[PDB]
């Protein structure tokens, strides 16, 4: 359990991908070209996780990038770190996807999917010991939700003993009303409950609201987005690039989060929030953290954790810390807020400390949950779905590249047994 | 002699076995290269010999991950043991008890007999193993419970002990521990010859109360346990008259085969800042073996009743001061033998006072005493274990895991069934 | 039957084929198989141009097809929002209720056209208006978590 292979498509796959590995090249110390400028062993410990190493003292990132429209590459080569990504790993098509999850997962993205495929081969064979995959898209789009569903499939049927892990952005109207989206989302989602082990939902709509009515920021960019998913990102993987206790790797941590196969949808949770070069927040301490973690207002996810109860939890604290006093608090919150965890899963919260904080912070917290209440989520799109669906508005866009009309009823009737699903063991009792 | 071999099995019986060595090298004189000074045997049972005067310990260290053992192999006492003894795999259990028996375990399984085999073939007389290893760690529990039935098969005649380390939400790493423990104890019932359990919660607890450490780490709880392990061992290392060999351990131990989970209990424990205490009396430390908190495994044996007693003296012990003590606490204390066994105390003393170690907790005793009891209290361990298992197994929690990696579920349940006549065979034992 | 290709030149977007369409005799009132009129088209695919071409030659701004879906229906679904500021200066019913007890209040509400509540709530939009299952365009905001839907259900 060492090498992770990284794959990003689509449009914001590829945007929230670069932010990615611009954040964790600051925090391990590599510039742009890929030399190590660092002042610290614990860079260069899980470097090999991530990153490959080259000819000199150079580490590549172990990112695929894939996209149907050619016009998102040079948009990631105008990056500052567009030289460091190699360019054998660029698989780029002809004509986009118009956001349509059918050109992308049966007709352009189903031509482009093998050339991938080999790039995929030729990366996961040059790893030593390969432990899985982690794939950055959206869900309202047409190569990121179609494409992307679809090169899972592909290569969780030649992997399949390893770990998909996937960052998926789910629609909303605030940031972008088109009213197709939900139909992307919904036949998505039916993709992500049967081949993915670990989906964390970062909800575009929890993202304006903390950006508009938190950060003050009245028209609120993707840049602004990014920011809050570029340090989540960063937080959830703090433990797969540090030594680390916990989890440390893939599988143990999907044996500790999902205890049921299909509910392996996470809300990810971050304190203290930031806007960009603002530098706001300092005097946070440790039992303001754990407030914080566990607060509405601070989800990634536009769903209130008090409506429902937690399956698994998982806390990442970074900084010099106290862990005794981490201890004394995580304890307390559990106390206080007993209502909120499930009694027949004991000991369900897992806590770590890392000593490296990320850029421009001394105080972090990254929280990872398995709520039942993440049927917030799934019930606003499905609502937003049948809208659409029971008018049949669109539908000839999905029918002429190839799809049957029952596929959307399938994938309709699924999320309402997930939403059936949570609502299932947010009810349940020990006795 | 008559030879014993120590097995170390994943990362807690790795770590506990590495700091053992370190004190049975300490005790018996020998440097990190094995080299013993010209010392005047008792002391082989352990300690192979070789031809240029190099005493090279009868142990083996298994894991399916090469992280600790790769300590091991670098450490202090690198040059202490056989490099072809020290066996790593690359991918681990992932605290999952059906990784560790059906799917990983096997690829490696063979090759660590193959080894032993080579230690018992260089035995004139091998009488059995020690087996470390943990209760919650998916190698720990099923790669254990996968060698213990090899060693079963192959080795028919020989006795097999245990020192198991019982999970505790303190500085426990998986939910699904429970789990694990009740799995690999019904597979190991009927191999193993006597186990003694090292409760991690009780081990925390005295070295926050007795040692005055506020965080206990794994090096703070493995330094106390081989301190523990090393008093239990004596016997058969030294010179003596009580539990000379592995079988009067199950003759002064285990009156039926499967209740053979003695209790151990310690004293003094004494932190290493008061090096100018006073050195406690005989009596004093006996009665502090009747103390709850000086046990091993979180119980109250005062709630059981006794079917064999022990006591193992080291240091400045006079015989005649033991006798003393014994009446006084078979009167004064609530000491409840059963109806069908003698009440009698066997007595066992080294007159040498206990070694510690460089870099410790403890401080130097004159005289120290470890309790070896079988008290049917034990079974409240068992309770709390059984009670973590039932809540999860209700909701089918976390089994998914199980299925998916060869077993299947039907052992969940007659393990657990297993737990429940184990349980009833100390309450038809002491009502 | 020209009644077939002013359908398709309505959803196309084809603005001099429906005028000359019409200039033949083509019923401005034809439907589909499901009842879909060519104001139903138009105003789905966002033809403001055809939209205003039809009002003005007899098409009825309020027929509802199979489903009992008007053209203001649809306009407040897909979010255009000249379409319906046009719909509803001739005449459009705001309060029409569709075969799921939907009004156009209902859809612009779960779709997030935020702008168009505010439209159809100036027109006269019934805020009370329970759909098949009792909610109201408030009870969708609260359901939801929609606070600034709520705010503008709320003036
Ligand atoms: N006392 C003590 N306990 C330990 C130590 N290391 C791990 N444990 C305990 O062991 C349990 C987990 O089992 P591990 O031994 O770490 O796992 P493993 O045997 O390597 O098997 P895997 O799941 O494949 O990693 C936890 O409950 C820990 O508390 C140690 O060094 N000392
Ligand atoms: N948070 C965030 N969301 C984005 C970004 N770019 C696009 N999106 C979302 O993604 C959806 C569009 O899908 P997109 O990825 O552009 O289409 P694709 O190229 O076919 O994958 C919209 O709902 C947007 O809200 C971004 O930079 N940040
Ligand atoms: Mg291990």
């Amino acid at each position: 359990m060492r090498e992770i292979v990284h794959i990003q498509a689509g449009q914001c796959g590829n945007q929230i991908g670069a932010k990615f590995w611009e954040v964790i090249s600051d925090e391990h110390g590599i510039d742009p070209t890929g030399s190590y400028h660092g002042d610290s062993d614990l860079q260069l410990e899980r470097i090999n996780v991530y990153y490959n190493e080259a000819t000199g003292n150079k580490y590549v990132p172990r990112a695929i990038l894939v996209d149907l429209e050619p016009g998102t590459m040079d948009s990631v080569r105008s990056g500052p770190f567009g030289q460091i990504f190699r360019p054998d790993n660029f698989v780029f098509g002809q004509s986009g996807a118009g956001n349509n999850w059918a050109k992308g997962h049966y007709t352009e993205g189903a031509e482009l999917v093998d050339s991938v495929l080999d790039v995929v081969r030729k990366e996961s064979e040059s790893c030593d010991c390969l432990q899985g995959f982690q794939l950055t898209h959206s869900l309202g789009g047409g190569t990121g939700s179609g494409m992307g569903t679809l090169l899972i499939s592909k290569i969780r049927e030649e992997y399949p003993d390893r770990i998909m892990n996937t960052f998926s952005v789910m629609p909303s109207p605030k940031v972008s009303d088109t009213v197709v989206e939900p139909y992307n989302a919904t036949l998505s989602v039916h993709q992500l409950v049967e081949n993915t082990d670990e989906t964390y939902c970062i909800d575009n709509e929890a993202l304006y609201d903390i950006c508009f009515r938190t950060l003050k920021l009245t028209t609120p960019t993707y840049g602004d987005l990014n920011h809050l998913v570029s340090a989540t990102m960063s937080g959830v993987t703090t433990c797969l690039r540090f030594p680390g206790q916990l989890n440390a790797d893939l599988r143990k941590l999907a044996v500790n989060m999902v205890p049921f196969p299909r509910l392996h949808f996470f809300m990810p949770g971050f304190a203290p929030l930031t806007s960009r070069g603002s530098q706001q927040y300092r005097a946070l301490t440790v039992p303001e953290l754990t407030q914080q973690m566990f607060d509405s207002k601070n989800m990634m996810a536009a769903c209130d954790p008090r409506h429902g109860r937690y399956l698994t939890v998982a806390a990442i604290f970074r900084g010099r810390m106290s862990m005794k006093e981490v201890d004394e608090q995580m304890l307390n919150v559990q106390n206080k807020n007993s209502s909120y965890f499930v009694e027949w899963i004991p000991n369900n919260v897992k806590t770590a400390v890392c000593d490296i904080p990320p850029r421009g912070l001394k105080m972090s917290a990254t929280f990872i949950g398995n709520s039942t209440a993440i049927q917030e989520l799934f019930k606003r799109i499905s609502e937003q779905f049948t809208a659409m669906f029971r008018r049949k508005a669109f539908l000839h866009w999905y029918t002429g590249e190839g799809m049957d009309e029952m596929e959307f009823t399938e994938a309709e009737s699924n999320m309402n047994d997930l939403v059936s699903e949570y609502q299932q063991y947010q009810d349940a009792t020990a006795d | 002699m008559r030879e014993c071999i120590s097995i170390h099995v994943g990362q807690a019986g790795v770590q506990i076995g590495n700091a053992c060595w370190e004190l049975y090298c300490l005790e018996h004189g020998i440097q990190p290269d094995g080299q013993m000074p010209s010392d005047k045997d008792s002391f082989n049972t352990f300690f192979s010999e070789t031809g240029a005067g190099k005493h090279v310990p009868r142990a083996v260290f298994v894991d399916l991950e090469p992280t600790v053992i790769d300590e091991v192999r670098t450490g202090t006492y690198r040059q202490l043991f056989h490099p072809e003894q020290l066996i790593t795999g690359k991918e681990d259990a992932a605290n999952n008890y059906a990784r560790g028996h059906y799917t990983i375990g096997k690829e490696i399984i063979d090759l660590v007999l193959d080894r032993i085999r080579k230690l018992a073939d260089q035995c004139t007389g091998l009488q059995g193993f020690l087996v470390f290893h943990s209760f919650g760690g998916g190698t720990g529990s099923g790669f254990t419970s996968l060698l213990m039935e090899r060693l079963s098969v192959d080795y028919g005649k020989k006795s097999k002990l245990e020192f198991s380390i019982y999970p505790a939400p303190q500085v426990s790493t998986a939910v699904v521990e429970p789990y694990n423990s009740i799995l690999t104890t019904h597979t190991t019932l009927e191999h193993s010859d006597c186990a003694f359990m090292v409760d991690n919660e009780a081990i925390y607890d005295i070295c926050r109360r007795n040692l005055d450490i506020e965080r206990p780490t794994y090096t703070n709880l493995n330094r106390l346990i081989s301190q523990i392990v090393s008093s239990i061992t004596a016997s058969l290392r030294f010179d003596g008259a009580l539990n000379v060999d592995l079988t009067e351990f199950q003759t002064n131990l285990v009156p039926y085969p499967r209740i053979h989970f003695p209790l151990a209990t310690y004293a003094p424990v004494i932190s290493a800042e008061k090096a100018y205490h006073e050195q406690l009396s005989v009596a004093e430390i006996t009665n502090a073996c009747f103390e709850p908190a000086n046990q091993m495994v979180k119980c109250d044996p005062r709630h059981g009743k006794y079917m064999a007693c022990c006591l193992l003296y080291r240091g400045d012990v006079v015989p005649k001061d033991v006798n003393a003590a014994i009446a006084t606490i078979k009167t004064k204390r609530s000491i409840q033998f059963v109806d069908w066994c003698p009440t009698g105390f066997k007595v066992g003393i080294n007159y040498q006072p206990p070694t510690v170690v460089p870099g410790g907790d403890l401080a130097k005793v004159q005289r120290a005493v470890c309790m070896l009891s079988n008290t049917t209290a034990i079974a409240e361990a068992w309770a709390r274990l059984d009670h973590k298992f039932d809540l999860m197994y209700a909701k089918r929690a976390f089994v998914h895991w199980y299925v998916g990696e060869g077993m299947e579920e039907g052992e969940f349940s007659e393990a657990r069934e297993d737990m429940a006549a184990l349980e009833k065979d100390y309450e038809e034992v002491g009502v | 039957d020209l009644g077939k290709k002013l359908l398709e030149a309505a959803r196309a977007g084809q603005d001099d084929e429906v005028r000359i369409l019409m200039a033949n005799g083509a019923d401005v009132n034809a439907t589909d198989a499901s009842g879909l009129t060519p104001l139903h088209l138009a105003a789905t695919y966002g033809h403001l141009e055809i939209v205003e071409v039809l009002l003005k030659h007899g098409a009825d701004v309020n027929a509802i097809d199979i489903m009992g879906s008007t053209p203001l229906h649809l306009a407040a679904l897909i979010g255009h929002l000249e379409i319906v500021e046009v719909l509803l200066k001739h005449g459009a019913d705001v309060n029409a209720v569709d075969t799921w007890g939907d009004t156009p209040l209902h859809l612009a509400a779960i779709m997030g056209h935020l702008e168009i509540v505010e439209v159809l709530l100036k027109h006269g939009a019934d805020v009370n208006a329970q759909d098949k299952f009792g909610k109201t365009a408030f009870d969708i905001s609260i359901d939801n978590g929609n606070e600034d839907l709520a705010e503008i259900l709320q003036k």
